[PDB]
């Protein structure tokens, strides 16, 4: 009856296999599971490659899954995720800052890339609300290359960020990643641009945890889930069935991801 | 580049099935797509008021020009010109202005028939270096492709260098990364497409 | 450089000795242009050894003209960054 | 017994500036080449 | 004494080093040492227990440091302690593609050059290549 949207980006096919197994085996049937390649509800995407429809990609430490390495940790990472056209298609992270090296007009791009920004940085400083912080750490990479794109994100993110009351703090690609890797109870909520050494720096912060589920807010508005690994899936998959209204299910889940990360489907 | 690295990092060949049909199939994609944003619409259509071909022009032209080259008088660049001259100078350039904008380069007529400003001796010169230009790399991306060699460039670089002179492996094995992929891709795009 | 550290012990041995060079000593001096492939330097010693030796090795000779037209098929007469075209303002002086 | 080391201090990465062959695809290529090579000496001194 | 002292505040994030570089297991093994663990660990035993613990997990997290990024999140997704033997067969997968794609004499001293450029013990190459060789056939 109820439908579960699994979409792929970039992942292997034994992951998704796994995927599917581990759904039919707990579900047991009574939700159906189908493949597309967009969704805005009881979604989960399975691969490092960002889908298309999803404007804020938010992760977390959940207390349940935490690593004893990183017990305890508390810090919240968003990254702001700019609409994705096609694959052939230029994607717009790259043409709002190679258009105005050329001389092309940038404004319908740059007032996409706005509305992005913004609605990453209103959910930014909602975490950060919730979780109490005062000040934002903003993370952008300082090549040279991206000079426009960078720049836009700051005069945006600062902006809404001061609009609503709280402090920024700039900061780099590198510095950040390490701190986040090796002191990150320092950070509370980071905010990051829409580039691929952010994005590679979100999946290792994810991984590093223990395996999380990522959580990506979508145009449409709602909330996706997001795994790469076998441990990471099955806990996006745990928190889908929660969601559906399935507290035992995710609960076995839960533990079976504990347990045996890379076996969990013969596990429970 | 103290501390035993963890890796034998080999080189990042992972997917050198890029079928050089489909890589510059997509890079002829994104060019034409470039293009289209900067310029704009298509301007609106026109018809024409008669039906001639550009051959048959320039054959007319040519036969006009003809019959009077026993009148016709040479002299000084600066001395005043004549009818039969000013009709030559004034034909000939709008014929090379069209055969210019059409694609025919030939700068030989090119720069006679419509240089009249230094500007446009500038602009022969660097239309002259560019048409060299692709010729020879189209040559060498061929020769390249004979050889098998990679059909991106590659850079002049010494690795075990790089990796004795930097302390910390990533910059170094990003470099590689990025360095080897674009080795492994050809860098061309279909004109056919683009001349469209 | 062989042909530079030779020329400057061509040039002691002449001016700061009062020794003429004989044949055999340009002939080396050819013969370190060819292998080296330094064929305009090849130019300048057939000449030298034309105008104070009697003539060349025709041998050398030929192997020097040869290196050259190789050169031309491969593109190798000059170095690249000089026949590209500059400006007044598109110099950058260092 | 004076100073020993300063742990803190590191030395700097010095940065290396690529340098391509003089071809013609060089040439048609000057622009882009040299756009590489200002940032992997960006990537160099910032790290990443 | 000093050296302890400096290294302890390091780890802790309270010092920074003189650029603000990022505190890595690289770094620190060029200037502590290349058992600069080893003695850490000795010397957090004269220390109390919260101390200690805080060494040992900031120790646990420079060694996961040793990693890039990319690596870190393409084999780290199934958590920190499973990271070594995924990192491992991924890049005894890539020994088996190179091997099969252009023999095996060439991936030797291809093998023995990226040695060269890994500080890679000549015990730990010659395991490598033999894993390797047996995953094979």
């Amino acid at each position: 009856s109820k439908q579960l949207t699994f979409i792929s980006a970039g992942a292997t096919a034994a992951v998704l296999q796994s995927a599917s197994a581990i759904v039919s085996k707990v579900a047991g049937g009574r939700v159906q599971t189908k493949t597309a390649k967009e969704a805005g509800r009881h979604a989960v995407v399975v691969g490092p490659e960002t889908p298309i429809g999803v404007h804020t990609a938010v992760t977390e430490v959940p207390k349940s899954a935490q690593d004893p390495l990183f017990s305890g940790v508390s810090t919240v990472v968003v990254r702001a995720v700019l609409p994705r056209a096609a694959p052939d298609s230029v994607q717009l992270r790259d043409a709002l800052d190679v258009y105005a090296s050329a001389g092309i007009d940038t404004k319908e791009e740059v007032r996409s890339a706005t509305e992005a920004f913004k609605k990453s940085a209103e959910v930014a400083v909602g975490k950060a609300k919730a979780k109490g912080v005062k000040r934002i750490v903003l993370v952008v990479k300082q090549a040279s290359k991206h000079n426009c794109i960078n720049e836009l994100f700051k005069k945006i993110s600062t902006e809404t960020i001061e609009s609503a009351g709280l402090t920024t703090e700039v900061v780099g690609t590198a510095a950040v990643a390490n701190q986040l890797i090796v002191n990150p109870e320092s950070l509370g909520v980071v905010l990051l641009n829409d580039v691929a050494a952010t994005e590679q720096i979100e999946l290792a912060f994810a991984g590093v945890v223990g395996g999380v589920s990522r959580v990506y807010h979508t145009v449409e508005g709602g909330k996706i889930s997001a795994g790469h690994s076998f441990k990471s899936v099955a806990l996006a998959v745990a928190q889908e069935l929660r969601e559906l209204g399935l507290s035992s299910e995710a609960d076995k889940v839960e533990a079976a991801a504990s347990k045996n990360p890379r076996a969990v489907v013969s596990a429970l | 580049i103290s501390g035993v690295s963890p890796l034998l990092y080999f080189p990042p060949t992972t997917t050198s099935t890029t079928n050089r049909e489909d890589q510059i199939n997509k890079n002829t994609n994104i060019a034409i797509q470039m293009i289209k944003r900067y310029k704009g619409e298509v301007p609106p259509h026109y018809t024409r008021k008669s039906s001639a071909t550009i051959e048959q022009v320039e054959k007319e032209i040519d036969a006009l020009l003809g019959g009077a080259e026993k009148l016709r008088k040479t002299s000084t660049d600066d001395q005043p010109m004549d009818k039969l001259t000013l009709m030559e100078r004034c034909l000939r350039h709008a014929l090379w202005s069209y055969h210019k904008e059409e694609g025919r380069y030939d700068f030989d007529q090119i720069g006679r028939w419509v240089v009249y400003t230094p500007e446009d001796e500038v602009k022969l010169a660097q239309l002259k270096r560019e048409v060299e230009a692709k010729e020879k790399l189209a040559a060498l991306r061929k020769r390249r492709e004979e050889e098998g060699l990679p059909g991106g460039p590659v850079p002049r670089i010494n690795w075990p260098q790089e990796y004795s002179s930097f302390i910390d492996r990533e910059p170094v094995v990003a470099k590689r990364i990025r360095y080897d992929t674009l080795a492994s891709t050809t860098l061309e795009r279909d004109e056919k497409q683009i001349e469209s | 450089s062989k042909f530079c550290a030779m020329m400057d012990l061509l040039e002691e041995m002449q001016h700061r000795n009062r020794l003429k060079p004989n044949e055999e000593s340009w002939t080396w001096v050819m013969k370190e242009c060819v292998k080296s492939g330094q064929f305009r330097l090849g130019y300048c010693i057939q000449q030298v050894m034309e105008t104070e030796c009697k003539g060349c090795p025709a041998d050398l000779v030929k192997a020097n003209e040869a290196n050259a037209q190789k050169a031309k098929t491969e593109g190798k007469e000059h170095p690249g960054h000089l026949s590209q075209q500059a400006g007044l303002f598109d110099v950058k002086v260092e | 017994r004076a100073d020993e080391v300063d742990y803190t201090n590191l030395p700097a990465p010095k940065p290396q500036k690529t340098v391509w062959d003089d071809n013609i695809e060089t040439e048609v290529l000057r622009k882009y080449l040299d756009g590489l090579s200002q940032y992997d000496m960006e990537e160099a001194k910032y790290g990443v | 004494s000093t050296k302890m002292q400096t290294l302890h505040k390091l780890l802790t994030g309270e010092v920074s080093f003189k650029n603000k570089a990022p505190v890595k297991d690289c770094n620190i093994v060029h200037q502590f040492g290349e058992n600069w663990a080893t003695e850490l660990s000795a010397y957090a035993k004269t220390l109390p227990a919260e101390q200690q613990k805080i060494i040992v997990r900031q120790i646990a997290r420079v060694k996961l440091t040793r990693y890039t990024v990319a690596e870190l999140a393409a084999y780290c997704g199934d958590g920190p302690a499973l990271l070594d033997e995924t990192a491992r067969a991924a890049n005894i997968e890539q020994g088996v593609a190179f091997v099969k794609a252009k023999g095996v004499e060439a991936f030797e001293k291809y093998v023995a050059e990226e040695s060269t450029n890994a500080n890679w013990k000549p015990e730990e190459a010659k395991k490598f290549i033999e894993d390797v060789k047996a995953k094979a056939k």
